[PDB]
């Protein structure tokens, strides 16, 4: 179907949306080569654009929750962002 | 085509177009900054953006959008400095 | 001012609830006066015994938010042709990022203490400002 | 009547929860709310004393009925209503005439098991 996914490097982020079955897309707006890139939890993934192969399913990469994925010749922690406060009214 | 308490963050013209008040920065009569909001709360607002495009009038059965309780002071803050 | 028609015709109607809240159904009495009907589990359905030209209003039973029926505001039972009972469903809009963040607020304060957030003085009104069922009438009824 | 309001709820209590072994309708959803007047006047002026079971419902609630015998002769009432206004063996009709025979088994039952 419609998978919906979010890209992390360096706190810069791409939010997108593919089919359930890649970089190329990466190319045109990083202006950098696709061959260059590109994994999850580490565990990289080599053979591109087959998306779902990997546990990207319709249902995990949906848009109100999209599914994590990093970049990379360089390896990284993509920098995480600011935590919340608990106002302690609520509750 | 495309566009830490900063904005640094890229999304769909169309799904930015989602917000009243960020159509009228841009292209009036590229970046756009925010001073005010954290990198947290960004998540789930363009997040929002995705969510509302593909399910505005599809006519399957839409599911809810999401809130964590301690998101919810600063997003609705967001959501009303950005009429949407 | 706005209510159902008496004809006397039926209309074996059912409600599918394909939503996550609980459904409140609502009929409007024919003084344009609202009745309600016993509310519907999230995923389930239910079939009814209603009349043709009445109508119908949905609503979460809990914060009162705004439901969906068939697609649109309303629903008004039509003829059932080859006796196919017609299908009320009952789903959500999508919410402004706005009302949406409004509805999860309301949820974890008490109105006793909604003034004592740090926030801005404008969503005081906007908080205090709940869904409600008339006054959504009023707002249909307007043109 | 000390319970006996208490009584009374069970055997009304029974008789509209009564499903047809058959079809599983309740069998009397449509003898709950009497339409009004506005909009059936021609029941309101053949039928000499109307009523229906939210009225039946808040009569026992304001226990108005002194007896058993009392409560019997308005449910009684009530289907010979639904009798006249139908047409026989139209399905209203032929379900007022089972709901007889409802009240009249569910009274054996409740008030000897109770002492
Ligand atoms: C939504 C929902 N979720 C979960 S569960 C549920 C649910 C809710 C309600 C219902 C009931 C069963 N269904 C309605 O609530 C419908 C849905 C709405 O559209 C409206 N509605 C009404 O009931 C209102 N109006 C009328 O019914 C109306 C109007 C005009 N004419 C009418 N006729 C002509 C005359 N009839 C006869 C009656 C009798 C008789 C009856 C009682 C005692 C002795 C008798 O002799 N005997 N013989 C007849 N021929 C009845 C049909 C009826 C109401 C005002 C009564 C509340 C079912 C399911
Ligand atoms: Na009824």
């Amino acid at each position: 179907m419609d998978v919906f996914l979010m890209i992390r490097r360096h706190k810069t982020t791409i939010f997108t949306d593919a089919k359930e079955s890649l970089k190329r897309i990466v190319e045109g707006i990083l202006k950098r080569p696709p061959d260059e890139q590109l994994y999850k939890d580490d565990q990289l993934l080599d053979d591109g654009k087959t998306l779902g192969e990997c546990g990207f399913t319709s249902q995990t990469a949906r848009p109100q929750a999209p599914a994590t994925v990093g970049l990379a010749f360089e390896a990284l922690c993509i920098e995480p962002f600011s935590s919340p406060p608990e106002l302690p009214d609520v509750m | 085509m495309y566009v830490s308490d900063g904005h640094e963050f890229i999304v769909k013209r169309e799904h930015a177009l989602t917000s009243g008040t960020i159509k009228a920065m841009l292209s009036g009569p590229n970046e756009v900054n925010f001073r005010e909001i954290p990198s947290h709360v960004l998540s789930k607002v363009c997040m929002y953006f995705t969510y509302k495009v593909r399910y505005t009038n599809s006519s399957t059965e839409i599911p809810e959008f999401p809130i964590a309780p301690e998101i919810a002071l600063e997003l609705l803050m967001a959501a009303n400095f950005l009429d949407c | 001012v706005l209510r159902s028609v008496n004809s006397r015709e039926p209309s074996q109607v059912i409600f599918c609830n394909r939503s996550p809240r609980v459904v409140l159904p609502v009929w409007l009495n024919f003084d344009g006066e609202p009745q309600p009907y016993p509310t519907l589990p999230p995923g389930t359905g239910r079939r009814i015994h209603s009349y043709r030209g009445h109508l119908w209003l949905f609503r979460d039973a809990g914060t009162h938010d705004g439901l969906l029926v068939n697609q649109t505001e309303l629903f008004v039972p039509s003829l059932n042709v080859d006796g196919q009972p017609i299908f009320a469903n009952i789903t959500l809009p999508v919410y402004t990022l706005k009302e949406r963040c409004l509805q999860v607020v309301r949820s974890l304060v008490k109105p006793e203490n909604y003034r004592r957030l740090d926030i801005v003085r404008s969503l005081y009104e906007d908080l205090e400002d709940h869904p409600n069922v008339q006054k959504d009438l009023e707002r249909l009824t307007q043109e | 009547p000390p319970n006996l309001t208490k009584k009374m709820k069970k055997i009304v209590d029974a008789v509209i929860k009564y499903k047809d072994s058959s079809s599983g309708r309740q069998l009397s959803e449509v003898f709950i709310q009497l339409p009004s007047r506005k909009e059936l006047p021609e029941y309101y002026e053949l039928i000499r004393k109307p009523v229906d079971f939210k009225k039946i419902k808040e009569r026992i609630r304001n226990h108005k009925y002194r007896s058993l015998n009392d409560l019997e002769k308005d449910v009684m009432l009530l289907c010979q209503n639904a009798q006249t206004f139908n047409l026989e063996g139209s399905l209203i009709y032929e379900d007022s005439i089972v709901l007889q025979s409802v009240f009249t088994s569910v009274r054996q039952k409740i008030e000897k098991e109770d002492d």
